[PDB]
């Protein structure tokens, strides 16, 4: 590990000063090491490699997901005629009369059958999720998490000082997006509105439109 | 085949690059699928095979016990309820839980009697499975044999290794079908054969996507 | 029969009535003096005889025929499936954008911007190569079945199949050009 401020023994940790010594297997080697393994789930150094390559895939899907859930509701507020601009209602666009219009435009994609969407997706995802495991057209023998090559066309991973720095930015943007996509899940279950609607409802009155408005909502009887 | 590196993996050609190194192919049903890494400790992996197989065997008695009162009510045998997830309510009925329909049968009345029977009964048998006792002591907890192989099929380990694979793959289908049965009962509310029949009525319209808008939140 | 051809080439025949690909000699004339401050300005002399593009001409037939094979195969089936003449496309696509009867959302102004970026930049990258056999026959993604591991430099023939079909597709589209305005 270099003197990169995010690595090694004197690295920032998840309780700041109150964290004490981190676990002995969290040596500040891999990015986003804030020393948070209080459950001890990654004490095995082979499971810890699997959980690293499972966190980052979760992170890269949730970074696409959090951008993908704000963007049709942000444009939907600005007059773009989506069928359902809200993200958790965006699946049911295939079941309405005109079908599913990308950008609310009838002569864009115009999906009508959900079985054609899923049948295309299973064939296309299954091809490329397997390419992530081994081989593939864009790269055959590469890293499991940071393959580069065709997946780094701009060359932004050439300097390994810069590359070890950007891996910290990737995991912190990812952990923020996973923590926020979990916020999208819970505050759509609890409230029932879109996350940009929950934001603008909170901004209109933060004293009453916080989460304690729905605190008695799941009360039994 | 089915053991060693000749075994077929869980991604087919895509898993030729990366299976976990500890999943060598010395256990039945090993297709090299530990992408989460939950079994790199071989003591934990010895514990998980016991959990998988007991879940598999209870799901095989489960998926047959959920499919048989529906296939016999279709023949015309009168049941209190054919579907499996409403099949506990018959002890709160008028005549109680008759077995098929007769009164010289079981005729369950008290739920406290039939549960406290089961608790002490399965308290003995499951503790015997974890330790050993009146049907074997030093036997294998995975596959005991002897009094648990009466028909003489746990012999000739070239065909007994294959019966181990036939054991878990029938079970892994059944566990996937009990979690099958669990979800399709919650999402639809009808029986699995009742879900089988109306998928055969119109397969394009009546499928899982017809209930996709059900659990939506709206307050 | 010509002598400056017929080897390491698909169309090994001397068809040329005029020898357009003939390597000709050149002689370099000097620059005429144009300084007014001199008393006399001469008309320049013979300086350098030079001994001397079949590689350039091979590339340029291949591009025209491959655009023609996209044109001839593309005009017969758009006349078949849609039911409109190949000359009429553009008059009916300015009014309503379509492909095989399916309406498209694009204004005709956007098609200029789409085509000069997409087709233009791909044309800017084809001439970014400095090897005339790689310019005629590139590798990479354009040979997904990997037929460049084969050979055609011997009597075994594994290449002269596009170029004969490139020839009459240029002619059949030339036959489309003599048919469009006139007949
Ligand atoms: C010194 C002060 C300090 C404190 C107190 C914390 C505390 C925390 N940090 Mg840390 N940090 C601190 C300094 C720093 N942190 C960080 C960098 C990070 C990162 C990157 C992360 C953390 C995270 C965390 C959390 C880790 C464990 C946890 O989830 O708690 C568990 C216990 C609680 C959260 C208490 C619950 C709160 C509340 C009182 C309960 C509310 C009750 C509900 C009403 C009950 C719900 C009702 C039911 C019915 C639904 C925790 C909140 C992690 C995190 O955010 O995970 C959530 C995390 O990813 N910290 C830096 C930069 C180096 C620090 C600088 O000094
Ligand atoms: C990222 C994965 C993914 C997630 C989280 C969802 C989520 C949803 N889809 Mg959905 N889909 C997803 C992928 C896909 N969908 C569809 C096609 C559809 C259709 C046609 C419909 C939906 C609908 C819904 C919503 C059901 C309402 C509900 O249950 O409220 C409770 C739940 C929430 C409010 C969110 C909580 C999310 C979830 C419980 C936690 C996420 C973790 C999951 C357990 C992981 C599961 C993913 C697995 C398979 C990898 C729900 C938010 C319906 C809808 O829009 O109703 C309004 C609907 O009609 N989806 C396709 C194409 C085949 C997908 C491709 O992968
Ligand atoms: C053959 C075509 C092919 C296609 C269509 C995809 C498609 C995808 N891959 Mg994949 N891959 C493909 C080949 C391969 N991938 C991988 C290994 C990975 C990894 C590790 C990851 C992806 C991810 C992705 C996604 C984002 C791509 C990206 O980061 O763009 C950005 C680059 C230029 C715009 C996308 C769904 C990412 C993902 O799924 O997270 C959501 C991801 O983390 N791929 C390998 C091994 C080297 C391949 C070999 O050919
Ligand atoms: C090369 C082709 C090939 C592909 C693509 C697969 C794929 C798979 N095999 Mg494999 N196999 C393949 C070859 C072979 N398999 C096998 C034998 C087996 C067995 C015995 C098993 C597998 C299993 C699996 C799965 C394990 C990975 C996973 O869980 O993904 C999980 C992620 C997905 C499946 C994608 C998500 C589904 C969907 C597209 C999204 C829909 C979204 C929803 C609408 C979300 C809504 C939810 C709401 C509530 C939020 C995966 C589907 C295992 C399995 O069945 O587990 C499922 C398993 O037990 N395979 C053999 C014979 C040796 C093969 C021969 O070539
Ligand atoms: C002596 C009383 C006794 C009784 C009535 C049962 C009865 C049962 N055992 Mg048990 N066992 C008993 C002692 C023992 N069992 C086992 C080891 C097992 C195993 C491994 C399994 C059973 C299973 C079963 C069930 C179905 C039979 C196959 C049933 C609950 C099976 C089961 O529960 O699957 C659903 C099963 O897989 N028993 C051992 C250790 C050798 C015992 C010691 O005496
Ligand atoms: C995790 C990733 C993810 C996932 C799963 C989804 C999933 C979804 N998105 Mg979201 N989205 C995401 C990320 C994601 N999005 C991000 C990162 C953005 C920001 C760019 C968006 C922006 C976005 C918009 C703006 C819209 C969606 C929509 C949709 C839905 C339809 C999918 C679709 O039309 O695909 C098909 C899409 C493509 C193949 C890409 C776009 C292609 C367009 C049509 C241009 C065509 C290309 C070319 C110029 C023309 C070709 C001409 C042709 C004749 C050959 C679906 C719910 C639509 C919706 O109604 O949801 C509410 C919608 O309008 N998404
Ligand atoms: C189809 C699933 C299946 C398969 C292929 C196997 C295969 C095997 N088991 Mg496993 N087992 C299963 C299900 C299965 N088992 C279930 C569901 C249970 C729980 C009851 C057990 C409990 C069990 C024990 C305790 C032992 C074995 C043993 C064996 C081995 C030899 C016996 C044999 O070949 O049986 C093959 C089985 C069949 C071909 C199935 C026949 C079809 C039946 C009759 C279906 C009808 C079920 C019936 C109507 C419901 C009554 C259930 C009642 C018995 C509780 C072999 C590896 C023994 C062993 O390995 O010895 C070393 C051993 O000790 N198994
Ligand atoms: C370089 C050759 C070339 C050119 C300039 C065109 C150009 C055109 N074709 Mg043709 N076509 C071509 C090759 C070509 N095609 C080939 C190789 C095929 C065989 C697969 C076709 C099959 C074809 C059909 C079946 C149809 C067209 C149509 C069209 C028109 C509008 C659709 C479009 O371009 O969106 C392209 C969008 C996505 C690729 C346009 C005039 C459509 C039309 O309406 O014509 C009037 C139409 O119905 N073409
Ligand atoms: C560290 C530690 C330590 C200690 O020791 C222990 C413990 C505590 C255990 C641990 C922790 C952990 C955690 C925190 C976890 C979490 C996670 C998450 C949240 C994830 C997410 C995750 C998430 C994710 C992936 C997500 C993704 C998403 C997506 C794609 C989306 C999609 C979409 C879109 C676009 C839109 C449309 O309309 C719809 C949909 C379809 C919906
Ligand atoms: C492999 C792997 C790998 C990686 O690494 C990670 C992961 C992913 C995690 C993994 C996976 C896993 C899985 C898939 C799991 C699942 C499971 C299941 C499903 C179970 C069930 C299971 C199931 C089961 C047991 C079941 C059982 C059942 C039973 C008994 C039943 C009973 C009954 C009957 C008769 C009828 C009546 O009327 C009622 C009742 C009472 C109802």
């Amino acid at each position: 590990t270099p003197d990169s401020f995010w690595y090694g023994p004197e690295r920032p940790l998840f309780l700041g000063a109150f964290t004490g010594e981190p676990p002995s297997y969290l040596t500040g080697e891999f990015p986003g090491d804030y020393g948070w393994d209080t459950a001890g789930l990654s004490a095995d150094p082979e499971t810890f490699k699997r959980y690293r390559e499972l966190e980052l895939i979760h992170a890269r899907w949730a970074m696409l997901g959090a951008l993908g859930c704000i963007f049709p509701e942000l444009l939907g507020s600005y007059g773009v005629p989506f069928g359902e601009a809200v993200w958790f209602k965006a699946g049911a666009q295939i079941f309405q009369e005109g079908g599913l219009d990308y950008l609310g435009n009838p002569n864009l994609v115009h999906a009508q059958s959900i079985l054609a969407i899923l049948g295309t997706q299973v064939l296309l995802m299954g091809a490329i999720e397997g390419y992530r495991v081994n081989g593939g057209p864009l790269g055959e023998g590469l890293d499991k998490l940071y393959p580069g090559g065709s997946f780094d066309p701009l060359g932004l991973a050439d300097d390994p000082d810069t590359f070890a720095e950007l891996k910290v930015k990737e995991i912190k943007n990812g952990r923020l997006a996973m923590f926020s996509m979990f916020g999208f899940f819970v505050q759509a279950i609890v409230t029932g509105k879109g996350p940009l609607q929950n934001l603008s409802d909170h901004l209109a009155n933060p004293g009453t439109n916080n989460a304690f408005a729905y605190a008695t909502k799941f009360t039994p009887q | 085949e089915w053991y060693g590196p000749d075994r077929p993996k869980f991604l087919g050609p895509f898993s030729e690059g990366d299976t976990p190194a500890y999943l060598t192919g010395e256990f039945p049903g090993d297709y090299g699928w530990d992408t989460a890494g939950l079994s790199a400790d071989p003591e934990t992996f010895k514990r998980y095979r016991e959990l998988e197989l007991i879940h598999a065997r209870w799901a095989m008695l489960g998926a047959l016990g959920c499919i048989t009162p529906e296939l016999l009510a279709k023949n015309g045998i009168p049941f209190g309820e054919a579907v499996w997830f409403k099949a506990g309510a018959q002890i709160f009925a008028e005549g109680g839980l008759n077995y098929l329909g007769n009164e010289n049968l079981i005729h369950a009345q008290s739920i406290i009697a039939t549960l406290a029977f089961q608790v002490v009964v399965m308290g003995l048998a499951e503790a015997y499975r974890a330790n050993g006792g009146p049907l074997g002591e030093g036997l294998d907890p995975l596959h005991p044999g002897g009094a648990f192989d009466p028909l003489g099929l746990a012999d000739d380990p070239d065909t007994f290794a294959e019966l181990k694979v036939k054991e878990i793959k029938n079970g892994r289908l059944a566990m996937f079908s009990m979690f099958g049965f669990f979800v399709q009962a919650i999402v639809t509310g009808k029986g699995p054969i009742q879900n089988l029949d109306d998928h055969l009525a119109n397969p394009t319209a009546v499928n899982a996507f017809a209930y996709a808008t059900k659990f939506t939140p709206s307050a | 029969r010509p002598e400056w051809l017929d080897g390491s080439l698909p169309g090994d025949r001397g068809f040329d009535p005029l020898g357009l690909s003939k390597p000709s000699e050149f002689v370099v004339i000097g620059v005429d003096e144009n300084d007014q401050n001199a008393a006399k300005n001469n008309k320049g002399s013979v300086e350098a005889i030079v001994q001397a593009g079949l590689a350039r001409f091979r590339e340029c037939e291949l591009i025209h025929g491959r655009w023609a094979m996209l044109a001839c195969l593309g005009a017969l089936v758009a006349e078949a499936t849609t039911g409109v003449s190949w000359v009429e496309a553009g008059k009916v696509e300015l009014d309503g954008a379509s492909y095989a009867g399916l309406s498209l959302p694009f204004s005709i102004t956007q098609l200029i911007w789409i085509e000069v970026i997409l087709v233009g930049g791909a044309e800017f990258y084809r001439n970014s190569e400095t090897n005339p056999e790689k310019r005629c026959y590139p590798g990479g993604v354009f040979d997904p079945l990997k037929l460049a591991s084969e050979d055609e430099e011997r009597a075994f023939r594994l290449k002269t199949a596009e170029i004969k079909h490139a020839r009459l597709a240029m002619v059949s589209f030339f036959g489309y050009g003599v048919q469009a305005l006139s007949t």
